[PDB]
């Protein structure tokens, strides 16, 4: 619930506005978040804590 | 003739129908009844029809009612709220479709990131999946 | 396997006077089996049957008589003793055997059935009647009287079968089904006046205070099937009028069958509504927290234009189901009971004083410290903007800010003060809003937007000047975006240049440097863009070529716009 | 298991613009108050279907 609350706010304030030259200050956040999510998609359980 | 303008009377027809409908014929009536409640009714009523449909329809087509309920919950409340009705499916539909549901459920939990839950889906399906013939299951788990 | 079953078990799967002397050997066998083991009653039946098979009927009789001395309560012995007599056509012997059996064990139905059946098959049907009559003198089970009824009906003796029912209800009248079966019998033989009287007597018998639904339903469906539909409707309505609604579900479903065929639309819908109200009222008592039962029930009563006092009362019952949790998730569905109650009171009842009390009672119920609904505060504020009481709406909305600063509460109050054209008020509210969440860079835009909307170009510059000084914004790029946009739009391009380079002191991000050069392209001062690229060339030499490549080719884009054949090699040699 | 990479979807302040230093909240809030106390004051504004069983009944 908290994650989607932050996500919808951050998405909205991106798609809110574009621009003709000064838009290069902004990131296209949602696509960068998708890029970050697929990078974080590789994860593994740790081994050797005991045996 | 009436659409939603006589809906509480329309409900009484569908309830009167389904109160005696057999389970070989009820498939179309449940989907027709859900369409009424979908377009005019409250949301949980349509979902309660599907929850009835995936047990009132006979075993040979019960998977085709579960995946409707999966799709429609997922379409509005997303994959998080979708979890409990996969677990009903896996526990209830016949073993060939219970594998298929287990593969689909594990795909969600991996695409979410509940890797520990994904294993327990596979490990629970793996006891009804002979590796000498169902090789495509063990491939998906091996991958 | 080797052996364990498919051999070790399987290998053990497998491994004239001479008639007269045979009779003597058999009696030696039977009679000493008796001496060895009386109460082995099967030996006595076999011995008695065997003497019959040898034609020694008189011997066979005595053997059964000796068996009965050992167990006179064995129904098998009496029946086998009876059957062997009637196999031998010894009908007067068989009659005496049955009279003894039914005399000694009057409760064993098998003797009465077999005896009366024998006397029927033998066509002594007044003998069969007297057997059934003697049976009924023991006031036997219900199944006994049915066989006497069926006996009389098979001879088409309807008035006889009627008399058995009228005696049958004197004994087993307590079972309603016996009473309905009689009226079905009178009906099926066309004695419809007797069938009606039978149902009317049923109601009388079971008592018209302790009313029985099964008689009412059966009686009503009878009159329906006799086309006495105004009586059928009468019986259903009398049932609903006189019985508690925890029963009557059968009366209802059959009434909304009868009326749904033989009634008419205004009647059909009236009974279905009353069914549904009863149905919601039940499933509310089953749970209370079944809010969807309330939302339907309230909608139904509103849709049918039911009287205000009853719609208002049911809302009060809905409202008492306060969620047992301090967590907003459970209230999100619940709270529309309150909102709909106020909407009903304001729109439908048009009693605004009562509507105010609804909204007030919301705020006394929501915890506010743990969570708040901005919904109710906004609605209650706008309800006091209606009725032209902004001095109350401001008090309501200011306490919302006071108890629980929340972004939609600020936004909605600010928007209200803008619509009122109270520019002083919303300025003060924005200052409180930014104090409440100074990181909310988006709101710094909307504060500065207001200043630009009022045309105070000095006000807006100061806000932005303060905004970019504030640490830890949500996203400074969106603030710098808006400020460069503003600084361009007021034609202060020399300050916009100053503003752009005073961003660059905090970042060397490649796309900002591209946008800095691109800004100079839009000015038409492409020489400013060129040295922006040359600055991004001859000062970021430590930047990796795979990152620089995006910016070196941005100058290439600038020079393919420019067409300078000599500049391309300048782009090429870097 | 440290999974749950869905939480990697929200993020903020990606561009390096924030100074990453701030005061204690009260004096930080006082700095905001006493700065925003410098905002100028003046302004100007103007801002000027058919039913035959029923049909034959009625
Ligand atoms: O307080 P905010 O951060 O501005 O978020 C609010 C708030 O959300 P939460 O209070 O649940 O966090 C509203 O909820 P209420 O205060 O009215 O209970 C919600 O309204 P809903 O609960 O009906 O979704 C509304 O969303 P919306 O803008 O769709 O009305 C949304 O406002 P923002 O989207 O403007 O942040």
């Amino acid at each position: 619930e908290q994650i989607v609350k932050i996500g919808h706010a951050s998405d909205s304030v991106r798609q809110y506005i574009d621009g003709t030259a000064t838009s290069g200050l902004l990131t296209d956040y949602t696509e960068s978040a998708r890029a970050n999510a697929v990078a974080a998609r590789t994860m593994r359980t740790p081994m050797l804590k005991d045996t | 003739r009436y659409g939603g303008k006589k809906l509480e009377r329309a409900r009484d027809l569908f309830e009167q129908c389904l109160e005696n409908c057999p389970p070989t014929h009820a498939k179309y009536i449940f989907l027709l009844y859900a369409k009424l409640e979908e377009e005019h009714g409250l949301a949980r009523h349509a979902l309660s029809i599907y929850n009835r449909a995936c047990s009132g329809v006979d075993r040979a087509d019960m998977h085709s009612m579960y995946n409707i309920y999966i799709k429609k919950v997922q379409e509005m409340y997303g994959i998080a709220q979708c979890r409990p009705i996969f677990e009903r499916a896996i526990s209830e539909l016949p073993e060939d479709k219970s594998r298929a549901m287990s593969l689909r459920y594990a795909q969600l939990e991996t695409t979410v990131g509940e890797i520990d839950r994904a294993r327990a889906i596979y490990a629970h399906a793996a006891e009804i999946s002979d590796p000498k013939v169902h090789v495509k299951f063990w491939d998906t788990w091996k991958n | 396997q080797i052996t364990a079953e498919q051999l070790l078990r399987e290998a053990k799967e497998r491994e004239p006077d001479e008639l007269k002397e045979y009779q003597r050997k058999k009696r030696k066998e039977f009679e000493d089996g008796i001496r060895k083991n009386r109460m082995q009653l099967a030996n006595w039946i076999k011995y008695g049957k065997w003497e019959e098979s040898i034609g020694e009927i008189q011997r066979a009789r005595s053997v059964f008589e000796r068996a009965l001395d050992v167990d006179h309560r064995s129904i098998s012995i009496w029946l086998q003793y009876a059957e062997m007599e009637m196999r031998c056509k010894q009908i007067n012997h068989a009659r005496n055997v049955f009279d003894r059996a039914i005399t000694i064990m009057p409760r064993a139905m098998q003797f009465w059935l077999k005896y009366s059946y024998m006397e029927e098959v033998i066509e002594n049907i007044p003998g069969a009647r007297q057997i059934f009559e003697r049976w009924i003198e023991w006031e036997p089970p219900e199944q006994a009287w049915q066989t006497y009824i069926n006996f009389e009906l098979r001879y088409k003796e309807i008035d006889r079968a009627r008399s058995v029912y009228q005696r049958f209800l004197h004994v087993h009248g307590i079972n309603v089904q016996n009473w309905i079966k009689y009226a079905k019998f009178e009906e099926r033989n066309g004695y419809i006046g007797n069938a009606r009287a039978a149902y009317e007597k049923a109601m009388e018998y079971f008592g018209e205070e302790d009313i029985n639904e099964t008689v009412l339903v059966a009686f009503a469906l009878f009159e329906e099937r006799q086309k006495e539909h105004e009586r059928a409707r009468g019986i259903f309505k009398y049932g609903l009028d006189n019985l508690p609604s925890n029963r009557t579900e059968e009366i209802f479903k059959h009434y909304t069958q009868h009326e749904k065929k033989f009634g008419e639309r205004v009647g059909i819908e009236d009974v279905i509504i009353s069914k549904r109200k009863t149905q919601y009222e039940k499933m509310v008592e089953e749970n209370g927290y079944n809010y969807d039962a309330w939302f339907d029930y309230l909608r139904l009563l509103e849709n049918e234009e039911t009287d205000r006092e009853e719609v208002e009362d049911v809302y009060e019952r809905a409202i008492a189901n306060i969620p047992p949790h301090s967590e907003k998730r459970y209230w999100r569905r619940y709270i529309y009971l309150w909102i709909n109650y106020a909407l009903y009171e304001e729109l439908v009842a048009k009693d605004f004083d009562r509507a105010r009390q609804v909204y007030k009672a919301c705020i006394d119920i929501i915890p506010h410290k743990t969570f708040t609904f901005a919904k109710v505060w906004i609605m209650f504020a706008h309800f006091e903007i209606r009725q032209l009481d902004l001095n109350a709406a401001r008090k309501i909305m200011g306490v919302a800010i006071g108890k629980c600063p929340k972004d939609k509460l600020f936004r909605a109050y600010i928007d209200l003060e803008l619509q009122l054209r109270e520019f002083d008020r919303c300025r003060k509210l924005y200052e409180k809003f930014l104090e409440s969440s100074p990181e909310s860079s988006q709101t710094w835009i909307k504060f500065a937007e207001l200043e630009t909307l009022l045309g105070d170009t000095d006000r807006s510059r100061a806000v932005f000047t303060i905004a970019v000084q504030q640490p830890a914004l949500d996203m400074p790029e969106l603030l710098w975006k808006a400020y460069i946009d503003f600084e361009i739009a007021c034609e202060e391009h020399e300050k916009a240049r100053d503003l752009y380079e005073t961003l660059l002191q905090r970042t060397n991000h490649i796309k900002v440097w591209i946008s800095m050069a691109e800004f100079e392209q839009t000015i038409g001062n492409f020489e400013g863009a060129r040295k922006a690229f040359e600055r991004a060339n001859q000062s970021l030499e430590n930047a990796e070529k795979e990152e620089r490549l995006m910016l070196l080719e941005a100058w290439k884009e600038c020079e393919t716009k420019s067409g300078d054949q000599e500049a391309l090699k300048r782009v090429e040699t870097m | 298991t440290p999974a749950g990479s869905v939480a990697a979807t929200p993020f903020r302040d990606q561009m390096r613009i924030n100074e990453e230093i701030a005061g204690s909240a009260l004096e930080q809030k006082a700095s905001l108050k006493r700065a925003l106390a410098s905002l100028p004051t003046p302004k100007n504004d103007f801002e000027v279907w058919i039913e035959d069983a029923s049909e034959r009944a009625e």
